[PDB]
């Protein structure tokens, strides 16, 4: 099968910056090649047929070179609703195969998260369970560290974290970390604390909530 | 011009048989083009399956010869797809596709808007949906956030809204996290502070494997 390459796995731009990405063919592929689009959450578009002809709807920004082996796309004048996963499909030989995929990820200036903890609802508590939740909205860059304290004691397990893709409007990423307790453990403690450590502060941001108030 | 529409169960047992039909309008299959069916698994990583041709003619993806299936129906302008003997590895978004059959005149691919399947031996469950309100002692600020907690549900997917959707800025949903064979994922909406409770605001959750819908409003804890 023909192996088709993608470079680079990922990065970053600035808007309004000129982007370009790599596919390579292990054999010439006489520019049956197609470039696909990806945006976060949402389905597969073609956006470029023969190497370098354009889908009608997509914008003249976008545009396809290369041959043989070696094949390119370029943006330019990259725009907020660009960034997602592209792929290159070779229709050339069966079986059809596609590269690996380039993900776009549009850089910006940094931005502190804004942390809000949800205590467990009435509801939830009927049931045995108990989850604390901590919104960790916002943010800029992704990485970021979350940590839970118990009456003041760090709590490891029992803690799932997941963060969004970079949002489409503000390039902002946001996570959430929920810990989940029994009723039985929830109600042996006073104190539930989540703390965010993100490289816009040197201290964390602390959000609290006590269960005698 | 065209349009594709992938369907069929988004829940298969391991072993058995996976199908899914493509329903096309606004182009005959039997005129031109060829039929496909592709897939990408979680990871993002993408596989041509196969096509049946607008002549009936087929062309399987070597790695699946043995377990693989793509027929039509003319009268129904409809092609199909059967995975046989299924793992969890089969778990993918199924996507429905045309392609050019000939080299000239020169045809774009164009892909249907995606199906997911999962496959296991777990059982459908609805989620409960839980409130996520701010502790009375917490703080009014300018904007409040609050949010839904999605909680025990199989298979993925979900879709959570705000106020039916009309809520849409200031709204995100977290990626679900999977445990012990059931999801858990939260929906945040962030709006002004002079807006709730007086202006009330309730998450939409719909679980389509389950035909669930379930509406909570948000009620401060006092």
């Amino acid at each position: 099968q023909i192996v088709m390459t993608q470079s680079p796995f990922s990065m970053y731009a600035t808007l309004g910056e000129r982007v370009t990405i790599t596919c390579k063919a292990s054999q010439d592929i006489y520019s049956y090649l197609s470039w696909l689009q990806q945006k976060p959450g949402k389905s597969l578009k073609t956006l470029i047929y023969r190497a370098n002809r354009l889908i009608t709807g997509v914008p003249s920004r976008f545009s396809g070179s290369g041959s043989g082996q070696d094949y390119s796309l370029t943006i330019s004048s990259l725009e907020y609703e660009d960034m997602g996963i592209y792929y290159c499909l070779q229709y050339d030989e069966f079986p059809y195969t596609f590269g690996g995929g380039t993900k776009l990820e549009m850089k910006r200036a940094d931005a502190a998260p804004t942390v809000s903890i949800f205590p467990p609802s009435s509801e939830q508590l009927t049931s045995g369970g108990a989850s604390v939740v901590c919104f960790l909205n916002n943010f800029y860059p992704k990485d970021i560290n979350v940590k839970w304290k118990i009456d003041g004691s760090e709590r490891q397990n029992g803690v799932l974290n997941s963060w969004t893709d970079q949002d489409s409007k503000d390039s902002t990423y946001s996570m959430s970390s929920t810990l989940t307790l029994t009723k039985d453990e929830y109600e042996r403690h006073n104190s539930y604390t989540c703390e965010a450590t993100h490289k816009t502060s040197t201290s964390p941001i602390v959000k609290s909530f006590n269960r005698n108030e | 011009e065209v349009q594709l529409q992938e369907s069929g169960p988004g829940l298969v047992k391991p072993s058995q048989s996976l199908s899914l039909t493509c329903t096309v309008t606004g182009y005959s299959i039997t005129s031109d083009y060829a039929w496909n069916w592709i897939r990408q698994f979680p990871g993002n990583k993408l596989e041509w399956m196969g096509y049946i041709s607008y002549s009936g003619t087929t062309s399987y993806n070597p790695s699946l010869k043995s377990r693989i299936s793509i027929t039509r129906d003319t009268s129904k302008n409809q092609f199909f797809l059967q995975l046989n003997s299924v793992t969890t590895e089969d778990t993918a978004t199924y996507y429905c596709g045309r392609t050019g059959v000939y080299r000239y005149p020169e045809r774009a691919p164009y892909w249907g808007q995606g199906t997911l399947v999962t496959v296991s031996a777990a059982k459908t469950t609805p989620p409960s949906v839980y409130p996520l309100a701010p502790g009375s002692a917490a703080q009014t600020n300018s904007m409040v956030t609050l949010g839904c907690l999605v909680k025990g549900y199989f298979p993925e997917p979900v879709t959570v809204t705000w106020n039916s959707g009309s809520l849409s800025s200031g709204v995100h949903t977290f990626p679900a996290v999977l445990q012990s064979d059931l999801y858990t994922l939260s929906s945040s909406v962030t709006v002004p502070s002079s807006t709730w409770p007086s202006e009330t605001v309730t998450c939409n959750v719909a679980h389509p494997a389950s035909s669930t819908k379930v509406d909570k409003k948000i009620v401060p804890r006092d």
